């Protein structure tokens, strides 16, 4: 019979304004036989019709792939409203329903330490510059660099991981040219999260 | 008192 | 004063005997004034001398940061074997321990769904295949893709996703050339987990 | 009884 999978927003998308944020059900090994699926969403049980139905696509084995996208508002989400997906289909006994919501519990903010190129890195062709951002909740988090006002995008992030006290920690390692560290340029880590004001802060890092 | 992510609108207070 | 963090060792190195997986411990923030930081690491309590140190790095502001990190073995921390580092400083009021283990609960293994390139994909000059993996437990996992024996790189994966019943889902894109595609070449996403036989299966999507 | 990764061992049983 066919699963289900309700996935979250992007952490960037609740956090910045001009994004869209959107929760997506996703309903995989639907039948050739019975293929039709009906979505229903409600926001705190309260049923909403603006969804988009896209249409279904083929898997192997005669089955097919249904997907539902409904838009969230990003007020809604990090209040805590919870967004349910029904879904309805012949081949199954009762309709699947799934429901997802931002993380419970007091909202931390994260606080960065950086950290410039080793001794050895100064002697390679590229260094590495990190952020260490810690002591944040809920573990949505958004972290990427940048110089100049342009996005710098050879980065690496470890998974948010948590910390004895309940909050989570990561770290983000940008790799650049080593010429373009000596010449002086300024790279920042930007950070977004819920609890920061305006769910935004930058630390930075140059020739010192 | 609004922040900005690379010319993008992210929040304002 | 310094602030510590204590990383789990990557889910690739836990899996894969070949590997060699560490925990990390990091103490940053650490004074000019009183730079000493003497680790003593434990694994379920007992003393283990093993661990690297390494030399301080210079951080910003007159302070360094200072790491040790300590090699574990795969059974050990499959096991649930518990690893504290203590870390001890002249400005710290006591020492600062953090332990780190395995997440506890039945291991599940993850099954996974294929998903061809949509009816739109076709008409571009780059399609996405992925790979849905859900149903696993711990949400430790590693997925990676390729074709031919050799690696493909160009994907990317979520971060794994709580269901309803309490094991995770994700899902993993990878994006290739249409010709590479039309030409016929299978390509396949494999899955690392602790749940799966021999910790690894792998799933298969070519041209039908 | 042995799993291979890339030519890279994995995991006997």
């Amino acid at each position: 019979g066919p699963s289900v999978f309700l996935f979250p927003p992007k952490p960037k998308d609740t956090l910045m304004i001009s994004r869209t944020p959107e929760v997506t059900c996703v309903v995989v090994d639907v039948s050739h036989e019975d293929p039709e699926v009906k979505f229903n969403w409600y926001v705190d049980g309260v049923e909403v019709h603006n969804a988009k139905t896209k249409p279904r696509e083929e898997q192997y084995n005669s089955t097919y792939r249904v997907v539902s996208v409904l838009t969230v508002l990003h007020q809604d989400w990090l209040n805590g409203k919870e967004y349910k997906c029904k879904v309805s289909n012949k081949a199954l006994p009762a309709p699947i329903e799934k429901t997802i919501s931002k993380a419970k519990g007091q909202p931390r903010e994260p606080q960065v330490s950086t950290l410039p190129p080793s001794r050895e890195e100064m002697t390679k062709n590229q260094v590495s510059l990190m952020c260490l951002v810690y002591g944040f909740y809920p573990s949505d988090i958004a972290v990427e660099w940048e110089s100049n006002g342009q996005p710098e995008n050879n980065y690496k992030t470890t998974p948010p991981v948590l910390d004895s006290d309940g909050s989570f920690f990561l770290y983000s390692v940008l790799t650049v040219d080593k010429s373009r560290w000596q010449q002086g340029n300024v790279f920042s880590c930007s950070v977004m999260h819920e609890a920061l004001h305006n769910h935004y802060t930058q630390k930075s890092l140059s020739l010192s | 008192d609004c922040a900005w992510h690379l010319g993008e609108l992210v929040w304002c207070t």
